[PDB]
């Protein structure tokens, strides 16, 4: 019953890039939360392999933004004259996104 | 006055921007930093800045103010084009002038 | 060099250039798979192909091959309640449902329906039928062997039985396509065949895997009426005929093939002529199709090999432009 | 696109385009002016019905024809043709006029 | 990771209406956008994993071999004498 | 008379305009007397009346 | 394709914009293939000739002087329909939708006008922008055919009145004419003009040749070889059709011209040429009725 | 942005209000063509199947004749604008009288 | 499109090559679907059959029998005209020269008829090589049905 | 056009058709192995028999 | 991408669907509060010192 709990699904689609390994350092796949009172009587009787997880990826993700912006300037401020600087002042932005 | 005010000689190209779906692929080939993925992502970003930049430096080296003949007139302070194009575009086209 | 640059084919393009101007052998196939799809796409309609599964009771691709006439056979569910009208009261119109039936029955609705009559069977059926014996049999000798007697004179019962009532083998049997490719598993197949296009032009090969050949042949030096018995050259031109007997022979079925050039506002008049059949006096026999344009007049070819000796007679280059019946008289 | 037809290829240039408008208000204004000429005659010219789809006659076919040829022929209108189901009412035929 | 697999990358589309917030009570038709995109990369995407059939245990009961040339034949015949 | 024409127009301030260039009429200019708009002909007089 | 993007109007209400999104695979009819469209150019309401909406006659009339275009996509704020008439035969799969009768793997399909059938059903109002479009049916040209003149046959009958026409097993299906009800009222009365038109065409070709034959071959060839072939066929029907009615080269010339002409003007209304084809492929090769179909443009 | 203008009194103080339009870009075509004739093409490729003849000369005429017509359809397509526009101004236009 | 050539035989003038000029978009009738023809073949030389030249009736005869086709374009050495009555497979619609006092309107069926009207004329004469060249007048078919009615009843 | 977008945008919808195509080999090596099964399964007398 | 099994017959062949699989994100609030009595403000500040 537990090997069909333990494999009725798929795997995800995802590879975090950091992996929660057991510190001989095979990756956990699994979760399998549990009430205390069950737990106790599952290890005792059934389940008893490695305590300690070698590896948690103790950080919180990131992420790239890809760039969308609109340039809302102020003119009469020197860029007036010239608002091709406008242009220019965009695209600044770009490599400040960068 | 007469002589059309500095008019347009060019057309005035489009800056991709905004354009994200950011989208990459790798088989890890001189890879051992999953990063390698997403440092390939910032790889992909520099090129389109470089092709703005590109395409804005050659609109602002475009060339810039041709002088053409028009009529601008003067109704009620407002300096306009009286435009009747006929003889010009719609010469002996067959096609009626709208 | 000059003979492929136009055969390979740069200089078309360039006018347009100007206008505008003014695991590893796995990997190796996975560039190439990529390379035939780009050049595939990147080159590019002449071609169409109609594809259906049917039973092998009637009709048959295997004992067919490359270049064959396939032809619709449409409502057979329907027909006895068309029988009933249209026909004239003195017809006894109760007999077809026997004979579609006896043709059925010499061989249900299940899942796959008998369409798609060949060419072949409907020369054999007829055979003993038109006028002219033995060049014909020798087609029917070619189906009984190949694709049962029994089906055959049920079917030519049904023949005889459909032009008694006023329905005709047309108003059935509309023109399918070329035969391509069959796939048959046991009682099935699923034949593909042209819509439309030229017929050299597409398994092609020696033959489209391997038996033999490709031609649009006739199959009797039976059908094949050639006209232009007096010609000029001209794309000659492929139309489908029924001709009948109305008592005279009992219900006569003729079908063949006429091929000479002529618009068909043009072959109704010469389908009058070359006609003493049209004593009948109901009305009506001989309607007639356009298979499609040979648009070359040569490639009639006088031969007689095939699956028995068969007259066969070769068609060299045909693009099959089926268009619809017209017999109104 | 190039396609073969008369005399050899053939080459078709086509430009996809397409455009908005700038304005949040009405940025152009339409006026008539002037009048070039009157495309019509302008007068003196009447109806005449015996043309037009009929209607129930004058139920004595001696006293509806005499009717419809006094008025009829004395017309610039009335038909000399006999009204056809399919097709026109046929309006009589001259050479010149004013 | 096993070599090839094609890692690939999970971009989350998000649409981001600022200056909505802080001031102005913008206002819009609709049917009208300022859509803006990051990729997440705390993690990755796998495209497509290829299985490759010798690699399974099924590939003993047969000898498998190539004959580009099987589109020409005719008929292939194994002749047994016993 | 008829009033399926006019009540086929739209009385929109808002539209008064656009439809204005739109005809109430269907002739055409080479005619000999103004007909009937043949079904072939199309039509954009502005048609005030 | 040549697509054409009719151009829906001002805002239309979210249960109209979804009656559209269903008359994907539709046929309309639009006036000119001119590239920007509008759609009040292609409603119902645009097919108004003399002050009234057009009967089953005046329908095939402008079914034979427009351009069917079958829908492609539907689009908020567009239409594209691409013309059936136009680019290479045999081109351009372009879905239809099956109504009535199965649409077998070939057979030309014929679009008819809608009243045939239920007459309002298929009639879509949009009342947002206070228009209707009335989609003609997609029959083989056999049975589009058949049907057509089975109603006008009907519909003489029922002209002067004191065997049912109306059953019409196609192929496997026996397809109900009659919806019974004021249906065939508000059927016979629009097939009204076309029956007529069909009735005075026989009457005045049949008195025209009846009085011509005797007026004629009395006046070479013509005559040995017109009593030859017409022995008891046509001097009978003269003398039984001169037996219950009246009997001019004069008038017989002239109306043999205001006839000829006339007749051919049905058979060019009738006979209802068909548009398209259905060639299927890896399809199911019947298309079961609202089920989208593969077509192409010339039989 | 939309404008304010300040006020006196403890009225209600106006925020501002701010307009994201967006307006639809339509689809147009403006196509042209030109042809070539089997008989002019041999000019422009110069070599018999043969691979004999035509010297060098063969192109400066000729292509003297394909710019009079490159020219002449890219001068159908500066005129095409002008109608393109013409036609949407209009299109768009309100008389003045009403 | 299966265009099918015409040789201008030669001979010809200075003033015949340029009536020719202006035939392009009018009707041709060629006796075959061909690939190589002469330039006598299409003129009404050949309509005539034997001793007589065809009435305004037995032309239509005529154009019962061959094949309409619309010239395309004009070469110095050849006239193109692909044969309507097969070669009608064109992406988007051969021009057409409306040679008529009438008018088409848009969807009006064109059928084509012998020269028939009074003020109508187009026969055409090239003297360099004795030939000449009717060509037919198209028209709507509701209108091209009367004038057939017209000219039986009247025969 | 010679530019960044054109020359550099189409290639990347290269690599996703390489992506795409390669996804369907597996289909001839999934149907490899599905094929034995066939041909094995259609060999086989039930082991009870 | 989705896998594919190559298949036998002229069945039309495995049409493959290549998508780029979306989902919707949720939201959820998580909200919590803390104790601040108007003693420990005059301090803090400082202003009850």
């Amino acid at each position: 019953w537990l090997v069909d709990l333990t494999t009725a699904t798929q795997p995800s689609v995802a590879v975090p890039r950091l992996t929660h390994a057991d510190t001989r350092g095979r990756p956990v796949d699994g979760v399998l939360v549990t009430t205390a009172a069950i737990k106790q009587r599952l290890l005792q009787s059934f389940l008893k392999v490695e305590d300690t997880e070698a590896d948690v990826p103790v950080t919180y993700g990131e992420m790239v933004l890809n760039g969308a912006n609109l340039v809302t300037a102020l003119v009469m401020g020197k860029a007036v004259r010239s608002l091709d600087d406008v242009g220019r002042h965009l695209l600044d932005m770009q490599e400040e996104q960068l | 006055e007469d002589t059309e005010a500095d008019v347009p000689v060019t057309y005035g190209e489009m800056v991709l921007n905004g354009a994200n779906l950011v989208t990459a692929l790798v088989m890890g080939k001189a890879v051992r930093s999953l990063d390698d993925v997403g440092r390939h992502l910032l790889d992909m970003q520099e090129e389109q800045l470089e092709a703005n930049r590109e395409t804005l430096d050659e609109l602002e080296s475009a060339p810039q103010t041709t002088r053409v003949r028009a009529d601008l007139v003067a109704i009620g302070d407002r300096l306009v084009f009286l435009e009747a194009l006929e003889k010009r575009i719609y010469a002996a086209t067959n096609v009626p002038y709208p | 060099t000059a003979p492929m640059a136009w055969a390979e084919s740069p200089r078309e393009l360039a006018g347009h250039a100007p206008l505008r101007r003014v695991t590893r052998a796995t990997r190796d196939d996975t560039e190439q798979a990529v390379d035939k799809i780009l050049r595939g796409a990147r080159r590019a309609p002449r071609y169409h192909l109609t594809r259906q599964v049917t039973l092998t009771d009637l009709c048959q691709p295997n004992a067919e091959r490359a270049g064959a006439l396939l032809l619709a056979l449409r409502h057979p569910t329907d027909l006895p309640h068309l029988a009933r009208h249209r026909a004239p009261p003195g017809r006894q119109t109760e007999r077809l449902a026997e004979a579609w039936g006896q043709l059925l029955e010499a061989s249900e609705s299940g899942c796959a329906r008998a369409g798609l009559v060949s060419f072949n069977f409907l020369v054999a059926a007829c055979t003993a039928a038109y006028d002219a014996r033995d060049a014909a049999e020798a087609v029917r000798a070619h189906i009984t062997t190949n694709y049962a007697g029994a089906r055959l004179d049920r079917f030519s019962e049904c023949l005889r039985a459909m032009v008694h009532t006023h329905v005709f083998p047309h108003e059935v049997m509309r023109f399918f396509g070329g035969l391509v490719s069959w796939v048959t598993q046991d009682e099935l197949a699923s034949v593909t065949a042209v819509c439309s296009g030229p017929q050299e032009a597409t398994h092609t090969g020696h033959p489209g895997r391997p038996c033999s050949a490709v031609t649009i042949p006739a199959c009797a030096f039976v059908d094949l009426d050639a006209e232009l018995c007096l010609g000029g050259p001209g794309a000659a031109f492929l139309y489908l005929v029924f001709t009948y007997r109305q008592c005279r022979d009992q219900e006569l079925c003729c079908v063949y093939v006429v091929k000479s050039q002529l618009p068909p506002r043009g072959l109704e008049a010469a389908l009058e002529r070359l006609f003493g059949r049209l004593r009948i006096t109901t009305c009506t026999y001989a309607a007639f199709a356009e298979l499609g344009v040979m648009p070359d007049d040569s490639p009639r070819c006088l031969h007689r090999t095939e699956r028995v000796g068969v007259p066969v007679v070769i068609l060299e280059g045909v693009v099959w432009r089926p268009g619809g019946w017209r017999a109104c008289a | 696109a190039r396609h073969e037809t008369g005399g050899g290829v053939n080459f078709t240039l086509t430009q996809p385009r397409g455009n908005v408008d700038l304005g949040v208000g009405y940025t152009a204004v339409a006026a008539t002016a002037t009048v070039r000429n009157p495309v019509t005659d302008m007068g003196n010219l009447p109806q005449n019905f015996y043309l037009g789809r009929g209607a129930p006659p004058l139920l004595d076919n001696a006293a509806a024809v005499y009717l419809r040829n006094a008025v009829v022929a004395g017309n610039r209108l009335g038909p000399a043709q006999p009204l056809p189901v399919f097709g026109c009412a046929q309006v009589p035929r001259r050479a010149g006029m004013d | 990771v096993p070599t090839g697999s094609i890692l690939s990358t999970i971009e989350v589309a998000s649409h981001r209406r600022l200056f909505d917030f802080f001031a102005r009570v913008r206002s819009d038709e609709n049917s009208l956008y300022d859509v803006e995109f990051d990729a997440l990369l705390g993690s990755y995407c796998n495209t497509l994993s290829l299985v490759r059939f010798l690699e399974l245990g099924l590939s003993v009961a047969c000898v498998c071999t190539k004959f580009p040339e099987l589109a020409y034949m005719n008929e292939g015949r194994v002749q047994f004498e016993v | 008379f008829t009033a399926a024409d006019i009540t086929a127009k739209h009385r929109c301030l808002e539209r008064l305009i656009v439809e204005t260039g739109s005809a109430v009429s269907t002739a055409t200019a080479a005619s000999d007397v103004q007909f009937k708009r043949p079904p072939g002909c199309r039509e954009l007089v502005e048609d005030p009346c | 394709c040549f697509e054409a993007d009719i151009a829906i109007p001002s805002g239309i209400s979210r249960p109209d914009a979804a009656a559209l999104q269903r008359c994907e695979g539709r046929v309309v009819f639009l006036p000119t293939i001119r590239r920007q469209l509008a759609l009040a150019d292609v409603a119902h309401e645009s097919f108004v000739s003399g002050g009234v909406s057009p009967d089953t006659l005046g329908l095939l009339l402008a079914y034979r002087r427009r351009f069917p275009a079958v829908i492609t996509r539907v689009l908020p704020t567009r239409i594209v329909a691409c013309p059936v008439d136009l680019g290479l035969t045999h081109a351009g799969t372009v879905n239809l939708r099956n109504t009535s009768p199965v649409d077998l793997c070939n057979g030309d399909p014929v679009s008819l006008v809608p009243p045939v059938f239920e007459g309002q059903a298929t009639d879509v109002r949009l009342e947002s922008l206070d228009l209707t479009l009335r989609f003609p049916v997609p029959l083989p040209t056999p049975l589009a055919r058949e049907i057509v003149a089975r109603l006008v046959a009907r519909g003489i009958r029922d002209l002067n009145p004191d065997p049912d026409l109306n059953v019409l097993y196609y192929n496997g299906a026996r397809l109900s004419l009659v919806a019974d009800v004021q249906q065939l009222a508000s059927v016979n009365t629009e097939l009204r003009s076309l029956v007529l038109n069909m009735v005075y065409s026989i009457t005045e070709g049949t008195t025209l040749i009846l009085t011509l034959i005797p007026r004629l071959l009395a006046l070479g060839y013509v005559n040995a070889l017109l009593q030859m072939q017409s022995v008891t066929r046509e001097a009978a029907q003269l003398i039984h059709p001169e037996a219950p009615m009246l009997m001019r080269r004069l008038p017989l010339y002239e109306a043999l011209v205001a006839w000829l002409a006339h007749a051919g003007q049905l058979g060019d209304i009738l006979a209802l040429a068909p548009a398209v084809r259905v060639c299927t492929f890896d399809g199911a090769a019947v298309v079961q009725s609202g089920d989208m179909a593969p077509v192409i443009r010339y039989p | 942005h939309q404008p304010l203008i300040a006020r006196d009194g403890p009225h209600p103080v106006e925020q501002p209000v701010h307009n994201y339009m967006t307006k639809v870009i339509d689809r147009r075509a403006l196509n042209a063509a030109f042809s070539l004739a089997t008989e002019a093409i041999a000019l422009l490729t110069g070599e018999a199947l043969d691979g004999t003849g035509i010297s060098l000369h063969r192109q400066l005429r000729a292509i003297q004749q394909l710019a009079r017509n490159v020219q002449a359809v890219l001068g159908a397509f500066e005129r095409g604008t002008a109608d393109q526009m013409l036609h949407v101004l209009l299109e768009k236009a309100p008389p003045l009288a009403l």
